[PDB]
């Protein structure tokens, strides 16, 4: 593709009229790449004109595709642009990354075929520290903490974080609210909560796979975690980093049903029944599961625990093993040690 | 369109930095104390601090350091504002007029840049050749110091170190070098740079970078004789001088972290240190290594001087006196008795400056007396949290002060021919009676021949027929006026010691045992007039003349008052003033435009009565809890006509206009006795003797906020008032340390471990729970308590201790449903360190009756209760994000009735009538209306904006007041006349202001009289608010015409009154925020308008060269320059 070195940054709270390609009808969160392939001659000409002019495009996040009405959208800068001449049809391949979010003030359609709309760049504002207003002057020197010691041996890292909400929010005693309430509005403490919770859904290396900037971090997690379109629009409404993170936890603790991967339609178990008496997720009870094979207890790390192969009902894929007791006086009798990555939690409706 | 008016009622009292130096004169040792927007200049004297000036600067004092450049005698003063306003002040006094002139001023804010999380740092070259400023990350702002730099033009210098903790300027260097500690991925390091002004950049430092401990936070520049820097953290104290390196790890500073320091020696041989808790260390520099002239160190021993207040900025005055400032405690003046070793604590308190501190929550109470509503705050934190009671008490202006050994009574005396004045004051000791003739300010005392040297005389006044009879325990001694010699002595018939003696114009009454004897006054002679024996012991008697129409007799063992003829014993009327205790004194005068009589007892209540002229005795039964100690009644001529003074443990003055008597407070800690005296120097004055000393003076206006403190030794959080039980309910939290043996131990005896009755909440409505991360040793657990404090004695009657991990949040006193009992209700929440958002909460309903706090209901909720209110007999609570309304059943159990689901955390709840206002910390104001017909909630309006709200308040059905980030105030408004749904469903932010303080709590009511005034008042309503620093504001609405007039007056005053630092008022009050800044609108500054009464008359004539004065209909364009003064005075009367 064509290498691009310039950076485009539209002024915040500044109205602008730009055209939007009609092929894309999905919500594109900022920081998420949206590669496509335009074949119509009008689309190719519009793409070429945009690349030569500003290498920018608009994508209105329509609540309903049929209505084609959107109250907000995202501007995309073409990071990569390529032209292909195959099968006698010109194909324009653009790998663009969303940059800004704009609210569509006025909608219009051009005569050429594309639709040009006038929108105002919504301000994705950033808030300062909640203690900046009430911080004691003498205590300012004790707010630069001592690096961030992170290790898998510490696991919970309970001791270090208990010292964070005791040196960062000491000044909370001057206000009517406690420190543990302010810790619910702390950007780094929030990013802490998403990070450790996501390590309960995948085996990713959160050290470098996730950013340190709250704004950039909030965008990609909202894109990465699987939700419906209406929820994606809802998070797009928020213009603040902390409020967006707060909404994320609600769209992340209201998804209890551990549905299968691949399936994405059947319900394996629920988060309520978690046999945490003794990696893998242990569930005391399970349903809609098929057990096959033999209770092979060889090398069974879990003693008095014989396991057999498992499948959902149709997905037929291995998602774990229902450990069975090898002794009469053994509890629990049957616990399913399902794999963390084999399930995709969804809202329990 | 809001048309408000915000005015302060109490100046900020939290010291955020103090420093000494020669400022007012080249010989004095001035102490300057910044309190937030108030700069206070004191002169340090031998006996303490002498106030000099109190100057108000338009901004937040963030940096304050004195420097003396060459060519000057008195130091200048560089003051920086949190809005980045820089000025170089200089003291300038001409005989009696004092002005703080500005040598240079400017703005040092950069166009773009994130302010450093470690805050603004301001440092000055020891040689006074430059000023260093750290305002943004990686940008060191240098201000050159020259005589022609009137604009304060600075230039930036690049720092490659983004995270810099503390920067300071080293001593004794050729070029101006800086030493600082910075955080880098390797850890923490100390680096030195050399500043070159001509190069406008840094160079190689004097000594190379080193490694310090991971906590080393603050740097101290040692002076020239030693040279170098001292870096202290929490574990170690080090000294770096290049080739010299000393380090210690004392085990004393391990407990807490040192946060403030000071230098006590000109050569830097001793230093003071202060940590969080408030223990005052002392670092000593050993200068014994003078090997070859260089004064190098030998050791770095650290001493401990004992505990003090929670220190925020130490300041060592001369003669071993230390000013221990405190942001959240009381500022103190202690003395370093380095030799005493009382209990190991060298420090002894010498003075104490009051501080309303971090007001967390406040209530407005109405303990009788009509209006004059007292204000109760939960001030302080940690080991000095307290309750502050604030009133409007008239202040006593003492023209002179004389020390007395607790005189048991002072009476006037004339040492000259009668000139309608008294030039002698006769005191009364425990057994003796010292009298001193003081025509002016004389202190010499000489006993006269007519008065016994030591006879315990009680009454000594001017008798009729040119004489004076002093009644003593042994006998009454009569001395003539001009001869001044004894002429007669009519002793007691039984020669007994008269406990109570009454002296009148022409009658002398002596009470011996249960009998009394009245003698008429004869010229230079004594003649008995009547003798009688009362049924019981005479508690007190008095005669109020020539001849008293009636006399009063009191019962000591029965507390019964009888009325008998003065020259006889014929009973007239009888009454009983409760009978609790024997009366202390009685009196009768025309204070209320009628012959009203009063009787004061030793319970701190006074019984009033209405007496006719010839013969009339009414009841007028009314007992007011004036005080907590025995009283004393007196009449002072320096009043409207006579009034009445009641000395108690809170002195009160009986002020009455025509028919209503009010016990107005007197601004004094304690008054023992008082008596009028027409001294030659101060005619028609009042001499009042206190429990320790005595003063002579007069009274003044009501412009005084008397503050009484009640310590709790723990942090108070919330408070409410219960009128039925007459007690306060206050939450408190004590930090107690975990013990290795199993359990926790309290650090100090607080108000929850020293209560009368104590209970522990054993109602475990839930079991199990988890805590895999066990509570390790040394951890501090915050245990909560509910205290039931009295209202006129202030003792903890009950102290209820909640469960483990029970953070109580809300507390409301209200009566629910049809129940006649007034219930305490507390909404708690279980917090565990493992879980982020609490899941289990409780609503507990106490009923404090008969001195016991019995639980009535204990409701369990799935969440946390943040705020609670009442709806005419229903309980509205905010469980996490939901908003629940509870109906109180007849079987004493809370029953939910309706639910409204909010996507935000319902954190602030403020309701009136049927409208509900909900908000959270992110400033998302939401409105609700409760429809009784449907019995469900409805959402009326919204206002969402990312910012840090601090407190919200209802002003009216349409206007909603609330503070927000950067110490700003906003007012939202709903336009019910909007044509479309969207316009009326969105709140319009109309009012904006920059108060300059972090508002904590809002409340209704006012501290002034509730007099209707027939035609109402210019200001409609009143809302008080208390801030972190400690001020008390007042926001009141205004009319459109008044708003326009006051706005134009403010704009005219902005061009007349000069401000220190030449800061524009419109910029100071501009709505300030990190992301945007807009001018203030809809708010009228109260201080500026009130400042119209102190400027000179020509300034007024310039300000009032236009307008309409009374109204535009009457024109009066000249305005007479005085109607505006009347308007400003009427505005000032609101507080
Ligand atoms: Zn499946």
């Amino acid at each position: 593709m064509e290498e691009f070195h310039g950076r485009t940054l539209h002024d915040d709270d500044s109205c602008q009229v730009i055209p939007v390609l009609p092929q894309v009808m999905m919500i594109l969160i900022p920081g998420q790449t949206l590669p496509l392939q335009l074949f119509h001659p009008q689309e190719v000409s519009m793409v070429r004109n945009l690349i030569q002019k500003d290498r920018t495009f608009a994508v209105l996040a329509y609540s309903n595709v049929q209505e084609r009405e959107a109250q907000f959208g995202t501007t995309a800068e073409i990071y990569a642009y390529r032209e292909e001449q195959d099968f006698g049809i010109e194909i324009v391949k653009v790998k663009a990354i969303g940059r800004q979010r704009f609210k569509v003030l006025e909608l219009r359609t051009q005569s050429d075929g594309i639709q040009q709309a006038k929108v105002q760049i919504l301000p994705e504002c950033v808030l300062p520290s909640t203690m900046s207003a009430v911080q004691l002057e003498s205590l300012n020197k004790c707010q630069i903490f001592p690096s961030k010691p992170v290790s898998r041996e510490d696991q919970c890292s309970y001791k270090w974080w208990q010292k964070y909400q005791k040196r960062k929010f000491h000044c909370a005693n001057l206000t009517s609210w406690p420190r543990w309430l302010y810790s619910l509005y702390d950007a780094e403490t929030l990013m802490d909560r998403i990070k450790k919770q996501l390590r309960e859904w995948d085996e990713n290396l959160k050290d470098d796979s996730l950013p340190s900037n709250p704004i950039d971090f909030s965008y990609r997690v909202a894109a990465c975690l699987p939700i419906d379109d209406v929820l994606r629009i809802q998070l797009l409404k928020i213009g603040s980093a902390i409020q967006r993170l707060r909404c994320e936890l609600d769209i992340m603790n209201k998804c209890t049903s551990l549905c299968c991967k691949q399936c994405q339609e059947t319900e394996i178990t629920t988060k309520n029944e978690i046999f945490s008496l003794s990696e893998t997720l242990t569930v005391y009870k399970a349903c809609n599961l098929n057990l096959i094979g033999r209770p092979s207890t060889e090398h069974s790390w879990f003693p008095g625990y014989a396991w057999t192969v498992a499948q959902c009902k149709i997905c037929a894929s291995h998602i774990g093993w229902k450990f069975t007791a090898t002794k009469k006086d053994m509890s629990p009798q049957k616990f399913w040690g399902l794999t963390r990555s084999a399930l995709l939690p969804t809202i329990p409706d | 369109m809001s048309y408000n008016y915000v005015v302060t009622a109490q100046k900020p009292t939290a010291v955020n930095g103090c420093v000494t130096g020669h400022f007012t004169s080249a010989e004095d040792l001035n102490l300057l104390i910044a309190k937030n927007t108030r700069l206070e200049i004191y002169v340090v004297t031998a006996e303490g601090l002498r106030p000099v000036k109190e100057v108000g600067m338009y901004g937040k004092i963030a940096v304050m350091e004195l420097f003396r450049p060459k060519g000057e005698s008195k130091d200048l003063l560089f003051i920086l504002t949190a809005k980045y306003n820089a000025c170089i002040l200089e003291y300038k006094q001409s005989g009696e007029s004092i002005d703080i002139i500005t040598r240079a001023h400017g703005n040092v804010q950069d166009r773009i840049g994130r302010p450093s999380e470690t805050g603004i740092i301001g440092i000055i070259d020891p040689e006074c050749r430059m000023i260093g400023l750290r305002l943004y990350d990686g940008l060191f702002k240098v201000i050159p110091l020259d005589r022609d730099n009137k604009e304060l033009k600075a230039f930036n210098i690049r720092l490659e170190e983004l995270h810099v903790i503390d920067v300071k300027f080293l001593y004794g260097c050729q070029a101006p070098t800086i030493c600082f500690v910075y955080q880098d991925p390797q850890g923490r390091h100390v680096k030195t740079y050399e500043v070159s002004l001509r190069e406008k950049e840094f160079n190689k430092g004097p000594w190379k970078q080193e490694n310090v401990e991971a906590e080393a936070s603050m740097v101290i520049a040692v002076p020239e004789p030693f040279g170098g820097a001292i870096i202290i953290g929490q574990e170690s104290i080090t000294y770096h001088n290049g080739d010299k390196y000393l380090a210690i790890a004392p085990p004393i500073i391990k407990q807490s972290t040192i946060v403030c320091h000071n230098r006590v020696d000109p050569n830097g041989s001793r230093y003071l240190l202060g940590d969080m808790e408030g223990r005052l260390f002392m670092l000593l520099l050993e200068k014994e290594e003078q090997m070859d002239g260089t004064v190098t160190l030998k050791d770095l021993r650290v001493e401990l001087l004992g505990e003090t207040s929670i220190a925020e900025c130490l300041t060592y005055l001369d003669n071993g006196v230390v000013f221990v400032g405190s942001r959240l405690g009381d500022s103190q003046l202690v003395k370093l008795n380095v030799d005493s070793n009382e209990q190991g604590s060298y420090v002894v308190a010498m003075e104490t400056f009051t501080n309303l501190g971090p007001i967390v929550d406040m209530c407005v109470v109405d303990l009788e007396r009509q209006g004059q509503g007292q204000l109760v705050t939960c001030s302080g934190a940690f080991k000095e949290g307290s309750l502050r009671i604030i009133r409007n008490g008239i202040g006593i202006h003492e023209h002179a002060s004389i020390d007395l050994p607790g005189i048991k009574g002072l009476w006037p005396l004339r040492s000259d021919p009668n000139r309608e004045t008294d030039d002698t004051l006769v005191l009364s000791f425990v057994g003796q009676t010292r009298v001193l003739m003081l025509n002016g300010e004389e202190v010499e005392e000489t006993e006269l021949m007519g008065f016994v040297d030591d006879q315990q005389t009680f009454f000594c006044g001017n008798v009729a027929h040119q004489q004076l009879i002093q009644i003593t325990s042994a006998s009454v001694r009569l001395v003539s006026q001009e001869p001044k010699a004894l002429v007669s002595e009519w002793k007691e018939p039984q020669a007994k010691n008269i406990s109570v003696a009454s002296c009148n114009s022409s009658q002398v009454v002596v009470a011996v045992g249960r009998a009394l004897y009245y003698l008429q006054i004869h010229p230079q002679e004594l003649r008995q007039i009547s003798h009688t024996e009362m049924e019981h012991e005479v508690a007190c008697l008095d005669i109020t003349p020539g001849l008293s129409p009636l006399c009063a007799i009191g019962l000591w063992t029965d507390i019964s008052a009888r009325i008998l003829k003065l020259p006889s014993f014929e009973l007239l009327h009888k009454e009983m003033l409760g009978g609790e205790i024997i009366p202390r004194s009685i009196l009768m005068t025309t204070f209320e435009s009628s012959h009203y009589l009063l009787c004061a007892l030793g319970d701190g209540a006074l019984f009033y009565f209405g007496l006719n002229i010839e013969t009339g005795l009414l009841s007028d039964r009314k007992k007011v809890t004036l005080g907590t100690q025995p009283t004393v009644l007196r009449t002072f001529r320096s009043l409207s006509t006579t009034n009445v003074f009641a000395c108690s443990d809170r002195p009160t003055v009986i002020y009455s206009s025509n028919h209503k008597l009010v016990f107005s407070n007197v601004n004094l800690k304690e008054v023992n006795y008082m008596c009028p005296l027409n001294s030659d120097g101060y005619p028609d004055s009042l001499a009042l003797a206190n429990n320790s000393t005595l003063t002579i003076g007069t009274i003044d206006e009501i412009q005084k906020l008397h503050i009484r403190t009640v310590p709790l030794y723990e942090s108070p959080r919330k408070i409410c008032y219960q009128e039925v039980s007459q007690c306060f309910g206050v939450l408190s939290s004590r930090i107690e340390v975990q013990d290795t043996s199993g359990g926790t131990t309290a650090l100090r005896p607080s108000a929850s471990t020293q209560a009368l009755s104590s209970s522990v909440s054993s109602s475990k409505l839930f079991s199990s729970s988890t805590a895999p991360h066990e509570t390790s040793f040394g951890e501090e657990v915050e245990v909560h308590n509910l205290l039931i404090i009295d209202q006129h004695t202030f003792e903890v009657l009950h102290a209820h201790q909640f469960l483990q991990n029970e953070y109580a949040l809300s507390l409301v006193s209200c009566k629910l449903g049809k129940d006649p009992n007034t219930y305490f209700i507390v909404g708690t929440a279980m917090v565990y360190p493992e879980e982020a958002e609490p899941k289990q909460g409780r609503i507990v309903v106490f009923q404090y009756s008969d001195g016991k706090l019995q639980t009535v209901a204990e409701k369990e909720v799935k969440g946390a209760v943040y705020s609670m209110v009442e709806f005419n007999g229903k309980l509205l609570a905010s469980i996490n994000s939901t908003v629940r309304l509870y109906e109180w059943t007849t079987e004493k159990e809370l029953r939910t009735e309706c639910n409204h689901y909010n996507n935000i955390m319902a954190l602030y709840l403020k309701t009136k009538g049927d409208f509900i206002l909900v908000g959270d910390l992110m400033r998302s104001v939401l409105l609700l209306a409760y429809k009784p017909m449907e019995g469900n909630f409805e959402e009326i309006a919204r206002d969402f904006n990312p910012n840090w709200m601090s407190a919200v308040e209802i002003l009216d059905d349409d206007n909603f007041l609330g503070a927000e980030n950067a110490f700003n105030l906003f007012v939202c408004q709903k336009d019910s006349a909007a044509t479309t749904d969207e316009e009326r469903q969105h709140l319009q932010e109309v009012g904006l202001f920059h108060l300059g303080e972090f508002v904590n709590v809002f409340c209704h009511g006012s501290l002034v009289m509730q007099n209707l005034g027939e035609t109402s008042t210019p200001t409609q309503g009143s809302v008080l608010f208390g801030t972190v620093n400690g001020m008390i504001g007042l926001v009141t609405s205004l009319s459109e015409s008044w708003y326009n007039l006051l706005l134009d007056m403010q704009n005219r005053l902005n061009k007349v009154i000069k401000s220190v630092g030449k800061i524009e008022h419109s910029f100071w009050r501009s709505f300030h925020t990190e992301r945007k800044t807009e001018p203030a609108t809809g708010f009228i500054d109260g201080d500026l308008i009130e400042s119209f009464l102190d400027i000179s008359r020509p300034k007024m004539q310039e300000v009032v060269a236009n307008l309409q004065y009374d109204d535009g209909s009457g024109m009066k364009r000249e305005a007479t320059a005085d109607d505006l003064i009347k308007v400003v005075e009427e505005l000032t009367r609101i507080h």
